[PDB]
């Protein structure tokens, strides 16, 4: 009776439902169809299936012995320096009957958060019961491992999803769920999840949830990014070198409520794919990058995005 | 224990230049109640053996012995720094600059335990312990207001004495309750008589023509003169009129750089170029220090309408340089725009 | 009570500005009329791929490429052949003694290949050869004074020796101190009481519960004793204590310094410390042993890793080995873990290579050591998709990705493989046709600059993904870099910022991408007249090559264009000549070596050009003579000349 | 155990101030029902604000409890606003007895001087306005302040805002002299002129200056070259020494004037104030002056962004030699 979200509703539950990273996910497949997984880490950008991959090897691995052969900590628990030299320390010294090839796994998600001296502790415990436990870490931003952690594990890279396979999987629950659609708010769904599948899949149940229909004025009004149509009107208004009418557009935009860093951000992410020269693309993006810096730095006002505009122009301008 | 350290003068009698700066100094500390002092001035003109004599003055003979203690710091961001000090039994010495944009985390702690020192040691001979900040320039802003708000916090505990080359970086509320002490460089006939007062003291003599060279190779340097007349001293037993002054080894790299720069202007200089100056980065020699090395020797190989321009080319990578994480980049694009300038320039 | 505001202003009267008025002039007066219209975006549908790279048509067999990989056993000529192979990579290995016994240890698998390939005997070390005889040596006397001790009791029933009762063994991470440590005591009978961070260790603790281990016997002397019993609490055989990571100090371990010199004083054990903090041999006080292991050479554990993946019946090349080792900074169990990983998936690609100096090679290692492979189709190569030109959206967005995967890491890929990259020759190191040609070379070095320049505004004006010099200064710095990392429990509670580092990173990398696009498209088009100057009979083509270092020619791609080997001891000797008695009080640090080092460098260069004359040996007493507390080999670094 | 002549020598009461008019005649309003409203001054430095408004607590509250009552903050707290936010959270939460034995019972409120209110960014001003509207009636808040509008909406229209018009030379004259002539020191007058001509309206800067000069010196004369010395101002002989070698329009005795300016330790940016005044008040055309005024703000900001003073200060001489040769 209960709706259950289709980001969990429709999780991978094998780890050949995983699309993206075909190399690593290939990988940990004939890991989970061999065995003997070394100690890993999973680095790379949210939603990109590291926890859902990492549960999908470990399942694969252990099977009905998943209920007492897995210890898993996220960020919820605690994994202090005490439950680091105590429970994990128990968990990796328990006797646990297994099939050969077959160990222990102690999933350790969000290692960004554990405390330095936390892994500082896990080094030697990681190092040397290493005959009947494994240990796989997964983690946004892997410079936040110290490194003897590193060491003592393989590191493996997760890259933002291509829009091919978020639309693959964007029809695959769309097929299962009677979602109606046209493809402008396919292309919506797909721009306001910037290579998440998590961001992708969310903001495909609250446009269903909201309006029952999947196009493009749907899924900005229940996601309220600047609009795309505005953002690329205004970037060929300074391509056509045409201060008045994109400071029109800016302007729009700012009373509309939209703060600097989103809207610097959309201007960004529209320039990036937009159809013009290379040499001015360049110019683009090097004061796109400029004026975010300075929004970043703390000076964010509209005069800012006005002399953004006005440097673009004058880019077009002048040789 | 060369000649710029066995003949530092401790007292504020023995000062040979600046005698009335030394005076108004002594005064200064006759009064009881000396302020946060501002030292700054050119390298090598004398500002931290005037640092050490008012220290003499100010305590006893005590603040001669100095120790080396580490101190480890933990960051807020929970990471842990450690940095070196020299120190005494009533003035501590520190350099946070070395601790990047954790500068503060020495700022607001280090002196925070002299306090507690403060209120731990006790002499009966003056109530503050003087903590010298040197490189203050190479501060960040956020540190530099922790250094005010420690200067505000513990103004009857500790006195602060802040050495820097370059009052430009600091910021004016700083400033504003510090009192600055202007070191400048001694003159040409200062560095002669410091020159020939040291060789006497050695018990060796050198002409008034070698003194007047040496005065004058070292660019208003005192630390230089003095060890460059060190190394004629090795060089040759006795100081002849026509001794050659031998040349800094940096110094001659960065000339015969610039030559190579001249010389030919493609793509394959441009790469020896740019290893040339990835080898003088990995000797420690600062990138800023680079720049203007290499700005003084290009301009004596331009044109009086080029000048402008290369100097200008030169400041602005500079900036870029200031701003910047890894300076080869700078000094490479000032090097190469430079390249590209001066070719255009010799084809018309 | 709600009181009033007020805003009192001392407006006296006149002074010509307190009352002012809107100005006559004609300029300021016709206001523009504002008007809100914008387009109206109902009407305007957004087609498919239009702010993306979707397309209709989607590629079928191109992916999802199973390997099904299934190794043969190598036969024992082929085997011979590899082995000749490595061998003239590496002719100053010797191959012949390492080989049988890996084979030994290799004759459904359970243990990682750390523990697989575990060194059991002190020989097997790779590199820090040194450091290993004196541990060896030095637990050999140990093991002669416990056999005396023996001696002497069935017989009843030191300066000159100076042997102190530990040492302290320092080094990188994974350089293989604990493994040499464990195998000189399988070597030598000793018995380890590991003590490590993973237990509690106080110091009460570690007191009453170790000291026994030290001041007696033990029961169990034959059997089953080399083992290792971790301590914790929730032929004859001597014990050894071995003390791991003594670096990591938490609250909960209450006064370990003070046990561990206790322990110090009052042992007549063999005690081994292993650390990774430089610092902690200054920080300790008492008497031991100092053993510091340098970092290996990188063609030994190349070849190596070489041997591991021959004995399981896997073919490679040691410049995928040599890239491995330099990005894994000469970790050994890094590459060893990364590479069991990497081959006990299947191998990276099978392209054959034929080498004298047979299986298909096993090529890539690097790459998908990076996260490269997950971007690219496994039909191309990184090289490959550099040199050509970019036209399409999709592998635009491979560019991009490729960059902002480099570009995590503050690592700046495409500077530090320009040469190899840029459409010029590159060679290792050992009249109107000459206006074409002069042209023709303004052009690729007017295209250098702009790139260089736009660099340069990327590394200053630009966001970086990793906060700079955030604890230390920048690069190639002296006094200080041993930033060790947090020891505390408590978190940070940190005010930064994730939006400006996700954005900054897919920024600064497309920046990056469209300027070295830029670049390379003007040389490519300043070469396509390269043949008519060539018709012209002139020749620039060698005012175009690249003269690279041979050690940057070794790799595949560089992590950085410097010499990090120069630069690490270039800053050891700036502190081993400042850490002298008479130049520890020196203020500054800057001008310090500025002017400080290029005089005593000088002055070291007389000396040795006068005693270089056979001149008076007097000459050879100027340093000592004023009292400069030197060691001699840096002095003799000093002496040699300024590169 | 001394206490240096700027906060010793204040006004003691209100209305001991000088040059200004309306502002005591409405804090006399508030002093008689005892009854401070919140408080934003603003002005020039030195003009006397935070002078007025302790002389105005002192004048409320008794002097063993004046210092008691009163916190003195800095809003340039580079750790963030919380801190400054927890405390005056914990000045305001104790609630410590006190009493006055003249025979009138305290008034219950507490004042936090809060300066440098206009160096405040948006987000910390809300921040700051939610812990006012918290402690609305435990603790009644002044904020001292450069400009009145710097400070936002929330803030500025519930404090009463009190403009400190800055006070004349002759004044600050007699004021410097009353300070000479009670401290015994010997300073002729057209020194005290030099000296109110050198702080430009900063009588707290003049304060200091002057008592430096005195415990500088050692009781003889204090001549204009000490106080030079003393504020950091380079001589007008190096300014037309800087000017005369961009005139000339050669390069090499630029480069001598900005390394003898350099090599004397004379700083950089005061060099860049002084070209400045020099420059927007002379009889050069209006492209020079606009030119040359947009260099200097270019280069002050590198100064103040760490490039080097040598290098900033021969480009900015290039660009004036240009300037003033192109016209020639
Ligand atoms: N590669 C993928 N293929 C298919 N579904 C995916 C993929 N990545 C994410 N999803 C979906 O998004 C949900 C969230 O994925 P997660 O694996 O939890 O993301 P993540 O890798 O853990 O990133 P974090 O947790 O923010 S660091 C999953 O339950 C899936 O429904
Ligand atoms: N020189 C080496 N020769 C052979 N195997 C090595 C070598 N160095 C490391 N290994 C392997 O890597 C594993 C880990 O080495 P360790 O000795 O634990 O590293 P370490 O020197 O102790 O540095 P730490 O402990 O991470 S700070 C060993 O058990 C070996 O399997
Ligand atoms: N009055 C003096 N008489 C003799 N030698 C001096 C005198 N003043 C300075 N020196 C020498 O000049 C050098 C100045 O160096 P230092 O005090 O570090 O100045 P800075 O900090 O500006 O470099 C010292 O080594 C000192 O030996
Ligand atoms: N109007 C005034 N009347 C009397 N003294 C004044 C006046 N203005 C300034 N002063 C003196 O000048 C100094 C200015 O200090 P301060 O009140 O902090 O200035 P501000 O508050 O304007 O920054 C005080 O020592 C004070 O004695
Ligand atoms: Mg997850
Ligand atoms: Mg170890």
């Amino acid at each position: 009776h209960y709706e259950l979200p289709w980001v969990e509703k429709y999780r991978p539950v094998k780890l050949n439902e995983i699309v993206g990273n075909e190399d690593t996910v290939s990988r940990l497949e004939v890991f989970a169809r061999e065995g003997n997984v070394p100690n890993i880490i999973i680095a790379g950008p949210p939603g990109t299936g590291k926890t859902t991959s990492i549960l999908c090897l470990a399942r694969a691995l252990l099977g009905p012995a998943l209920k007492d052969a897995m210890l898993e900590l996220n960020a919820s628990n605690d994994r202090g320096i005490d439950v680091v030299r105590n429970k994990i320390k128990m968990f990796a010294q328990q006797k646990v009957t297994l099939p050969k090839g077959r160990h222990k796994i102690i999933i350790l998600d969000e290692a960004d958060s554990m405390t330095d001296g936390a892994q500082q502790a896990l080094r030697r415990t990681m190092e040397i019961y290493s005959k009947t436990t494994r240990f796989a870490l997964a983690c946004n931003a892997s410079d936040k491992i110290i490194e003897p952690i590193q060491s003592r594990c393989a590191v493996l890279r997760y890259t933002k999803l291509t829009d091919a396979q978020i639309l693959t999987r964007l029809m695959n629950v769309i097929e299962k769920e009677r979602v109606p659609y046209t493809d402008d708010g396919l292309e919506a769904i797909i721009f306001t999840a910037q290579g998440d599948m998590r961001q992708a899949l969310n903001n495909l149940q609250s446009t269903f949830s909201g309006f029952g229909f999947i196009n493009s004025e749907n899924v900005f009004k229940v996601c309220d990014e600047p609009h795309p149509l505005l953002v690329k009107e205004m970037i060929q208004h300074c391509v056509n070198a045409n201060i008045d009418e994109a400071y029109k557009i800016l302007a729009h935009l700012w009373h509309l409520g939209y703060s600097p860093e989103d809207i610097i951000g959309n201007i960004f992410r529209v320039c990036k794919t937009f159809q013009m020269a290379e040499y001015l693309k360049l110019e683009f993006i090097k004061e796109i990058g400029y004026t975010h810096m300075k929004i970043a730095e703390g000076v964010n006002s509209l005069l800012q995005m006005a002399g953004l505009l006005a440097r673009l122009c004058q880019k077009t301008m002048a040789p | 224990s060369l000649w710029v350290d066995k003949y530092r003068p401790c007292s504020l009698g023995r000062l040979d230049y600046h005698k009335e700066q030394a005076a108004q100094l002594r005064n200064l500390v006759q009064c009881g109640d000396f302020p946060h002092l501002l030292v700054y001035g050119p390298s090598g003109a004398g500002k931290k053996t005037r640092i050490m004599c008012i220290l003499r003055e100010l305590y006893g003979v005590g603040v001669e012995k100095l120790r080396i203690e580490h101190q480890t710091i933990t960051t807020p961001s929970k990471k842990k720094i450690e940095i070196s000090t020299i120190a005494s039994n009533y003035h501590l010495e520190v350099n946070p600059s070395d601790a990047g944009n954790s500068d503060r985390v020495v700022i607001q702690e280090m002196l925070k335990t002299v306090a507690q020192s403060q209120q731990l040691e006790t002499n009966s001979q003056r109530d503050f312990k003087v903590v010298l900040l040197t490189e203050v320039d190479k501060l960040t802003k956020d540190a530099q207001h922790a250094l005010r708000r420690t200067m505000e916090k513990y103004m009857s505990t500790c006195r602060l004495i802040l050495c820097c080359n370059s009052t430009s970086k600091v910021i004016p509320p700083i400033r504003s309750r510090c009192l600055a002490v202007r070191v400048p460089a001694p003159s040409i006939e200062d560095i002669c008589h410091v020159l020939s007062t040291v060789c006497k003291k050695e018990g060796l003599n050198l002409p008034s023509q070698l003194a007047h060279r040496l005065a004058e190779k070292s660019c208003r340097n005192l630390r230089k003169a003095l060890l460059m007349c060190e190394a004629c001293r090795v060089q040759q037993y006795p100081f002849t009129a026509d001794q050659e002054i031998p040349e800094t080894d940096w110094e001659v790299y960065l000339r015969e750089t610039a030559n190579a720069i001249v010389s030919q202007q493609t793509p394959q200089r441009l790469l020896e170029v740019r290893g040339r100056l990835y080898e003088l980065l990995t000797h420690c020699i600062p990138p800023e220090i680079i720049m203007k090395g290499l700005l003084s020797e290009l301009l004596h190989n331009c044109d009086g309408q080029l000048k402008g321009e290369v100097a200008q080319m030169a400041a602005y990578y500079e900036h870029r340089l200031q701003l910047g994480s890894k300076a080869i980049y700078h000094l490479e694009a000032f090097v190469a725009k430079f390249m590209a300038l001066y070719k255009k320039f010799m084809e018309d | 009570s709600f009181q009033r505001v007020v805003h009192v202003q001392q407006k006296d009267d006149g002074c010509c500005l307190w009352h002012l008025k809107p100005p006559s002039c004609p300029l300021l007066t016709k206001f523009k009329e504002l008007n809100t219209k914008v387009i109206d975006l109902s009407k305007c549908g957004i087609a498919l791929g239009e702010f993306s790279t979707l397309n209709s048509k989607l590629k079928s067999g191109n992916s999802a490429a199973v390997f099904m990989r299934t190794r043969k056993e190598f036969t024992e000529e082929v085997r011979n052949l590899l082995l000749e192979e490595i061998r003239w990579s590496n002719p100053e290995f010797s191959l012949k003694k390492y080989f049988p016994l890996l084979l030994k240890k290799q004759i459904t698998e359970d243990m990682l290949w750390t523990e697989k390939y575990q060194p059991q005997t002190a020989s097997e070390l790779i590199g820090n050869e040194l450091a290993i005889k004196k541990l060896h040596s030095w637990l050999k006397d140990w093991k002669r004074r416990a056999e005396l001790e023996e001696r002497q009791n069935l017989k009843g029933k030191e300066e000159e020796s100076r042997l102190c009762n530990t040492v302290l063994i320092t080094g990188p991470t994974g350089v293989g101190k604990t493994a040499a440590v464990y195998a000189c005591a399988q070597e030598l009978g000793f018995k380890i009481f590991e003590v490590n961070a993973s237990s509690q260790r106080s110091g009460r603790q570690i007191l009453s519960q170790l000291k026994e281990a030290t001041q007696s016997h033990q029961v169990d002397k034959q059997g089953v004793n080399s083992q290792k019993p971790c301590f914790f609490n929730s032929k004859n055989a001597t014990s050894l204590i071995l003390f791991e990571e003594v670096d990591v100090i938490f609250d909960e371990d209450a006064g370990f310094l003070n046990a561990i010199k206790t322990f110090m004083a009052t042992t007549k054990r063999p005690v081994i410390l292993t650390t990774s903090d430089p610092t902690f041999s200054l920080m300790f006080d008492g008497c031991f042993e100092e053993i510091k292991f340098s970092t290996p050479s990188l063609l030994n554990v190349a070849s190596y890793l070489q041997m591991i993946c021959l004995t399981e019946n896997f073919r490679t090349d040691v410049k995928d080995f040599v890239t491995l080792l330099t990005a894994n900074t000469c970790d050994i169990r890094k590459s060893i873990l990364y590479l069991q990983f990497w081959i006990r998936s299947g191998g990276g690609v099978l392209e054959e290579r034929p080498l004298t100096l047979l299986p298909k090679c096993d090529s890539g290692c690097a790459e998908t050591l990076f996260g490269l492979k997950n971007i690219f189709s496994p039909s191309e190569d990184l090289f490959s998709f550099l040199k050509h030109k970019i036209t399409m959206k999709e592998e635009w967005h491979k560019f991009i990705q490729l960059l902002t995967e480099f570009q995590m890491r503050n690592v700046d890929f495409l500077y530090s493989n320009l040469e190899f990259i840029l459409p010029l020759p590159v060679d290792t190191i050992p009249t109107t046709a000459g206006k074409k040609c002069s042209a023709l070379v303004s052009h690729c070095l007017n295209s250098l600059s702009e790139f260089m320049d736009n660099m340069s505004f990327l590394d200053a004006l630009l966001t970086d993904v990793r906060e700079q010099n955030k604890y230390g200064r920048n690069d190639f710095s002296w006094t200080n870099g041993k930033v060790t990392s947090g020891l505390c429990d408590e978190f940070s509670l940190e005010s930064n910022d994730g939006w400006t580092s996700q954005s900054s990173g897919e920024l600064k990398a497309a920046a990056e991408a469209l300027s070295f696009t830029k670049c390379s498209s003007a040389i490519s088009k300043a070469l396509e007249t390269l043949n008519s100057c060539k018709k012209l009979g002139r020749d620039p083509t060698n005012d175009l090559t690249f003269y690279v270092s041979q050690k940057r020619n070794n790799v595949y791609f560089s992590q950085s264009a410097a010499n990090l080997d120069n630069a690490w001891k270039r800053i050891s000797v700036i502190k081993s000549v400042f850490s002298s008695r008479s130049l520890l009080y020196v203020g500054n640090r800057q001008a310090s070596i500025i002017e400080y080092l290029p005089t005593l460098r000088n002055i070291c260069k007389t000396e040795k050009l006068k005693e270089q004359g056979k001149s008076k040996r007097r000459f050879l007493h100027y340093f000592e003579g004023i009292h400069l507390d030197i060691p001699k080999e840096t002095v003799n670094t000093l002496a040699a000349d300024f590169p | 155990k001394p206490v240096p002549w700027v906060e010793k020598y204040r006004p003691k009461c209100v209305d001991e101030v000088a040059f200004q008019e309306e502002v005591v005649a409405v804090l006399k309003k508030s002093l008689e029902g005892a009854d401070l409203p919140n408080l934003l001054f603003y002005g020039p430095p030195g003009t006397g604000k935070t002078s007025t408004i302790l002389a105005a607590a002192r004048e409320l509250f008794g002097p063993e409890l004046f210092r008691l009552r009163v916190l003195e903050l800095n809003a340039s707290d580079e750790r963030g606003i919380q801190v400054v936010r927890e405390k005056v959270k914990n000045f305001a939460q104790l609630t410590v007895s006190g009493s006055r034995s003249d025979g009138k019972p305290c008034p219950p409120f507490k004042i936090v001087i809060l300066d440098e209110a206009d160096s405040m960014t948006s987000a910390a001003q809300a921040a700051l306005r939610r812990t006012m509207e918290k402690e609305s009636k435990t603790t009644r808040f002044c904020l001292i302040c450069n400009y009145v509008s710097r400070i936002i909406e929330p803030l500025t229209s519930r404090c009463s805002k009190f403009r400190f018009k800055p006070l004349s030379d002759k004044i600050q004259q007699q004021r410097l002299l009353d300070i000479a002539k009670k401290e015994n020191v010997k300073i002729s007058d057209e020194g005290i002129a030099y000296l109110v001509k050198v702080s430009e309206g900063d009588l707290r800067k003049a304060i200091t200056f002057l008592q430096s000069a005195t415990r500088l010196t050692g009781g003889k004369e204090i001549t204009e070259k000490v106080i030079t010395d003393i504020a950091g101002v380079i001589p007008a002989e190096k300014i037309d020494g800087v000017f005369a070698a961009c005139q000339s329009g050669s390069f090499d005795k630029l480069e001598a004037v900005v390394k003898d300016l350099i090599d004397e330790g004379h700083a950089a940016t005061q060099l860049v104030n002084q070209l400045h005044d020099v420059v927007v008040e002379n009889n050069l055309s209006d492209k020079q002056k606009s030119i040359i005024t947009e260099k200097l703000a270019e280069v002050d900001k590198c100064l103040a962004d760490g490039a080097d003073e040598h290098l900033q200060l021969i480009s900015l001489c290039a660009t004036v030699m240009q300037q003033l040769s192109q016209n020639c």
